[PDB]
């Protein structure tokens, strides 16, 4: 692996949206978003790298931003510029290279876009983000007081290694402002100091590295001519928006941070249910203000288990026979009910309660004697 | 009995939930929740500033030119406006 | 001195026992399940999680041939467009008009974070049976674990219990099982080697770092026209994200028996069914000669008000004339009669007071005190409160849940 | 001089009548009703609101213990709770470990701005009536006011009513009722004292602004396990508010018979139902004698058409001859004719037209001009509007709503 | 009841949900909000006293709020910096005391912040917030011109009162910051210019009163003793997250502003139905862009009466008898109709169709003569 950061440059991309919502070219495109954690929590992975200073020399408060114009260099911001949202504005949580933790709202796109200064962009990207808890009971906000049950949530420190990235050499960056179009010839013009290899093909194919406005040999159309710069070695991201180059190895590895860590988290506690107990069934006086589950079976030969998301103050009418049933109710804790034999009438007095007491236990056996 | 795992074992093995470590208070009896051996530090406290550069001692910020020490060393009471 | 015995196996309710043997003090022995976990032979053949699909930065070849070579990634996919143009920042990237030829490329990957919600795939089968018995004789305590089968003996320090073959066998686990985050399913996942786009298994590995990833997601490219340069892609749904959301009740909450399944070894621990015979080997010291066991005259037996209900509902009393000082098991030879207490201190001239839990209308169940038995007969209502929390004690029987009053009516 | 009649109790519908003496020529008496209220009485018990938990802070007795007594605040549910570290901004709030206990408690009081919203729960019966109605006699016209049994009178101006007892007496309301913000229901609430969870009248007090009130809100206490210092505690869903939601229709749009109703009284005013008998007195200062009353015969009938309605639909004229110019009462016999006109001027030779109308298909009713009676018939056809806002003014009736044609074919 | 603010003061409170997510001590704590009005009105409490100064001499553009510090004196700021928002911001419109009144759209929490530089929090509770309309016919925007009904509406003046609230004695506050562990001992440090008191079980039950650092007697661990202050009497609210005095009685009261009022109010009209008449029948055609209620009930002795909410363009046939029938569409009002008999066919017809109009009417009474 690898984790010095002056030798990688950002790049650009293309955005499917832009300030004017324009397919468009920014250089804050954005690869992946992952939410795969029970807090709400999101790693956005961008094409400017964070956290870092123009060389490399990892400043907290600097990021590179890879300006627009020609003779591209890497300039930076200041990072209060950063702000990112989903529907409405939402915090941040870190940040480190190409990736920025998250948390934000409920909504249906990612933006990340940069406030203020000479040049304002976003970049949207259709993900369906939803409100998610945690075991049972639907709940909206982590409650004070409640059971600790084992959650999974990203780790906020920036030194935390969770994966695998690749980066590759840097293809050809071709430029249209390094051609001339004055009369029936080609002119080519590099910027002052820099060494661009020109080459194109019209009449045979040919190449060359110059440093100042150079003639062709002889050839009408400059579009058909093409020219790009060469003092360049920084590695990219394998992205799929850009030219690859003739080899294009891996040639070093940096990390994914904020690995998803194991933890705990509170969760609510239902109301706890009253019960009244009939002859060989039971009756629930459930109750809860969001959506809870309850779940029963069996403890016989058959289980035929029921669930089913309550959300008001309702009573349902369960039967428990000789064998048993459980129940469990939100997050408490599984409770066991047995059912016993106790009929109206008496077996004993009269033939008339007899028959009575035995008719409601076992309705068949006493029918056939 | 045993520990559950998923509680934090003291030096003393009392039991307290993982959300209590590392929060500038004492939750346990040897005070081994919010020891430096069992959680890493560097910079100290909003509300407490390391004394002498050497032991990193901290102690609260009102705890300054009031007129009494409340170091092992003798960098309390200077460099106190009037 | 072995002695025989069947004893159901519903964890955490005792079975109260007599052994007797002639010219010896009768003894108590009582024999109780705490724990009985029975683990499948398991076998993972892959593992599985919501893949990644990568696309690397493609190639172009400003009008020259150019085709690719055939690769080990999981689902590569290579396709050759002719007559592009591709636009960069600064335009015209490739120098040759309607001629350069580009080539797409496309292979899935592990998801960085899919280490924490990874499916494993399970074939599980010949499930064994394990049980932590617990016995008690005469004063001193025995625990001791011991398998199911009929011939390898679970010893203690001083013990050798052989616990025969179970009688009825079940297992909760089919014979596909999949397991991810904790939770037990009940699945048929497609085996190695053959999978079908949008289903589970989407993705195979043998392991979660493994390089022999193989997948079917049947991704096909598209031909670009648009003026800048980007790879179109069309891809199948997820197909383990499409298992999740209707993955369905997990075997926690279905299996029968009301096993409850832990997941670090594959266990369906605390569960009731069948009945478990075992053959105990009670060693010589504990026993002790008939001389010193107290002896009883004239036990009589008289019952208080009775219900059959699970908890220990009927009382009893007893009236003897005994000779010394000491203590004399009592046990009640009756199949559907279970007492309270084994040992009692027996003094010269006392009453005992008792407890059992009856299932039967009628009391006419004999009780053994100290080798004197005696029969007594009594009548009792049916228990008023009908939901308790405390299983059975003893089974219906189908013979005295008929009352004598109806036997004697029908005869 | 008394008579008697029965008035259809029907609103806005007057009906028409003479009286007939010995040499006193007959004066018109019509009877309608303007208005009838239908006051139950009422015995008000307990209003009820959504409550407000009002739960005080805390109690810590640093190294000790404590007990609670009970209170009189309704549902005062209270627990004590030993081991606890309570901790707020400034930690470490009491100087023990495991020794130092809380006390929770927990009670109910009327929200702060039900004093609006409450509902009053009533319990009616003995629905009596009284009705306000217009007598209006030899041209002149009183209104009167007098109540349903035929005992209390009604006396202004010379003029005694009696309203005997209704035919069929009902009460739109049961024997339960309940308002709030001026509509009432119907709906069984529970008696004052047992109260039950999530359902109407959870809370009971005699008035709004009582200092005892009574209710019950399974109020349960969990144990604090917080690392600062808060009660926990869980209660039922409030009633009332479960109540509102499903409340189903008000009274205003159930009650038969139209009584639209009010609530400051809880009155039930103007509908139709059933017959109340009259019985009325009039001075003789109204009467005119035969010696000055016109004389009339020769009387004769002609209908231009007929057509039976709720309005007035047919058309009637008569042709006669008397011997001196006056006014003479006209006046149709039949109950299933009416007359819209109550007087005439009447001279030697003219000739009136009238507006009558009727609900049966032959127009056969006699009239009596001044006591001169002849026969009148016609055929009546069926109206082409079936749909009008005007109550039919008679009511159907045997041997006259069956045509004369095919009554004579099924004879 | 009392109304001067000098005798008061601030709490700190426990509000379950921060800035930063997670559950802390803040001083913007809310406790109730309740949402009985009829125009969205909004009666929040709050645990910080609003339009009055540090002394309470009722400025309008103060406020009071306890400090962070460890000698806490109630602190100033300035009024514009608070704000209220449920899913957009919501609109102040007065403030008394602890309570504060508002008015916004419907979501499912209710949140109060100072969006200051200097201390800046944003307490939240769960609260279900729906729009309500009065009567029938749901609206959005009150109509310009419609009939008027009563609504019940909170009144903006703050001099009004519906409510009851009490405060009792301010119990102990013990701070961390009063021990020292020096070397083996404690030692007990009282702030500048100020006197605490500390009880004790060091070895014995003891008690003192100082206001100089001094030296204890056989103690060894810090966390055994604790000191407090004992400048603290004037009156505060008996919030569920405070520490009861030693007596605990009712001390003093305040009102609770902007009491609930009658109030004459609008409310829209629905378009007029068409009527087409039919044999004993009514075919009303209705329409509706909005949820709108139509009930009819007949004037015989059974009422059958239905109410049904409509939102489309759709037509009702309803069925009049003799005795007739009315219906309310929506907040119209009641209209009678009643129907007389029409029946196919000349009740005096020459041939012997004279059975078929006798037919309709009494349909079961002419078969049998
Ligand atoms: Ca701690
Ligand atoms: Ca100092």
């Amino acid at each position: 692996i690898t984790d010095d950061f002056t030798l990688t440059s950002p790049y650009l991309g293309f955005c499917p949206y832009c300030r004017h919502s324009a397919p468009c070219f920014s250089p804050i495109k954005i690869e992946n978003v992952w939410d795969e954690s029970d807090d709400g929590s999101i790693r956005i992975q961008v094409s400017a790298q964070f956290g870092y200073n123009q060389a490399g020399t990892a400043d907290v408060t600097k990021f590179r931003y890879m300006s627009y114009d020609h003779d591209h260099d890497i300039k930076e911001d200041s990072m209060e510029k950063i702000a990112i949202s989903t529907s409405g504005p939402c915090r941040r949580l870190g940040h480190k290279g190409y990736f920025l933790l998250a948390q934000c709202p409920p909504g249906d796109s990612v933006t990340v876009s940069i406030t203020s200064g000479a040049s304002e962009n976003s970049c949207t990207v259709e993900k369906k983000i939803r409100r998610k808890f945690v075991g049972r009971e639907e709940y909206l906000f982590p409650p004070v007081q409640g059971k600790l049950v084992k959650c999974h949530v990203y780790d906020r420190l920036k030194e935390t290694s969770a994966g695998y990235i690749t980066m590759h050499r840097p293809g050809p960056h071709a430029y249209k402002s390094y051609l001339k179009e004055a009369s029936g010839e080609v002119y080519i013009k590099p910027p002052s100091g820099k060494n661009v290899t020109y080459e194109c093909k019209c009449g045979d194919y040919s190449t060359g590295i110059v440093s100042t406005q150079t003639k062709m040999n002889g050839c009408t159309k400059a579009r058909q001519c093409i020219a790009y710069k060469l003092d360049q070695t920084k590695w990219v991201f394998n992205s799929p928006d850009l030219i690859r180059h003739t080899d294009h190895s891996v040639q070093g590895k940096l990390h994914i941070p904020f690995r998803l860590t194991p933890t705990v988290c509170p969760v609510p506690l239902a109301h706890t249910p009253t019960v009244t107990k009939w002859f060989k069934g039971i009756t629930l006086h459930l109750t809860a203000t969001r959506p809870t589950l309850l779940t029963t079976r069996k403890l016989g030969l058959r289980a035929d288990a029921t669930a089913e998301w309550i959300t008001g103050t309702t009573s349902r009418n369960f039967s428990v026979g000789r064998e048993g049933l459980e129940y469990v109710w939100g997050n408490h804790e599984p409770v066991r009910v047995w059912a016993q034999e106790s009929a109206p009438g008496d077996p004993h007095g009269w033939p008339h309660e007899i028959i009575i007491h035995y008719y409601h236990r076992h309705p068949v056996y006493t029918v056939i004697v | 009995k045993t520990c559950a795992e998923s509680d934090f074992v003291c030096n003393n093995g009392q039991c307290v939930p993982s959300r209590w470590k590392c929060d500038g208070d004492p939750d346990c009896e040897d005070g081994s929740d919010e020891s430096p051996e069992q959680c890493h530090m560097r910079t100290c406290r909003i509300h407490e500033i390391s004394c002498g550069a050497h032991s990193t001692q901290c102690i609260p910020v009102s705890w300054r030119c009031d007129g009494e020490n409340d170091c092992d060393s003798g960098e309390d009471e200077e460099n106190c406006g009037n | 001195f072995e002695h025989a015995t069947t004893v159901p196996n519903v964890p955490g309710i005792p079975y109260k026992a007599l052994v007797e043997r002639a010219g010896y003090a009768p003894l108590n022995l009582e024999i109780t399940v705490v724990s009985s976990e029975l683990t499948p032979s398991t076998n993972k053949e892959y593992v599985t999680c919501k893949f990644h699909t990568v696309i690397p930065s493609p190639q172009v070849k400003c009008c020259g041939s150019l085709e690719c070579k055939a690769s080990s990634k999981a689902d590569y996919t290579c396709r050759v467009f002719g007559g592009v143009y591709p636009f960069m920042w600064g335009g015209a990237q490739c120098f040759c008009d309607s001629e350069n030829t580009q080539l797409s490329e496309a292979y899935v990957e592990f998801a960085p974070d899919c280490t924490i919600d990874h499916a494993v795939a399970l074939k599980v089968h010949t499930a064994a049976l394990k049980v932590g018995l617990r016995i008690v004789y005469g004063n001193t305590t025995a625990h001791l674990d011991t398998f199911v089968n009929g011939v390898t003996p679970g010893s203690s320090r001083d013990l050798k219990v052989i616990a025969g073959p179970i009688s009825a066998a079940f297992s909760p686990f089919d014979h596909k099982v999949v397991i991810r985050k904790g939770l037990v399913y009940n699945y048929d996942f497609p085996e190695y080697g053959a999978m079908k786009p949008g289903a589970f298994g989407d993705i195979q590995a043998s392991s979660l770092d493994a390089t022999d990833i193989v997948a079917r997601t049947d991704i096909r490219l598209l031909k670009p026209s648009v003026k800048n340069i980007h790879v179109p892609y069309t891809q199948a749904v997820s197909g383990y994200e499409m298992w999740k959301n209707n993955s369905g009740r997990p075997l926690q909450e279905t299996a029968p028996f009301g096993c409850k399944i832990e997941v670090e070894p594959l266990r369906a621990s605390n569960c009731a069914y069948g009945h478990i015979p075992i053959s105990i080997d009670i060693p010589d010291a504990a026993f002790v000669r008939s001389s010193e066991s107290p002896t009883i005259l004239e036990v009589s037996c008289t019952v208080a008000d009775c219900i059959y209900s699970a908890d220990f509902g009927g009382s009893l009393t007893l009236q003897y004339k005994a000779d010394r000082e000491g203590h004399c098991p009592v046990h009640s030879h009756s199949t559907t009669a279970v007492l309270k207490e084994a040992t009692t201190h027996v003094t010269a001239t006392g009453s005992i007071t008792l407890h059992f839990s009856t299932s039967s209308p009628q009391a006419n169940f004999i009780v053994s005190l100290c080798g004197k038995k005696t029969t007594c007969n009594a009548e009792c209502k049916p228990p008023a409160d009908h939901i308790i929390g405390e299983p059975h004690k003893v089974d219906q029987e189908f013979q005295a849940a008929v009352s004598k009053t109806s036997w004697n009516w029908l005869l």
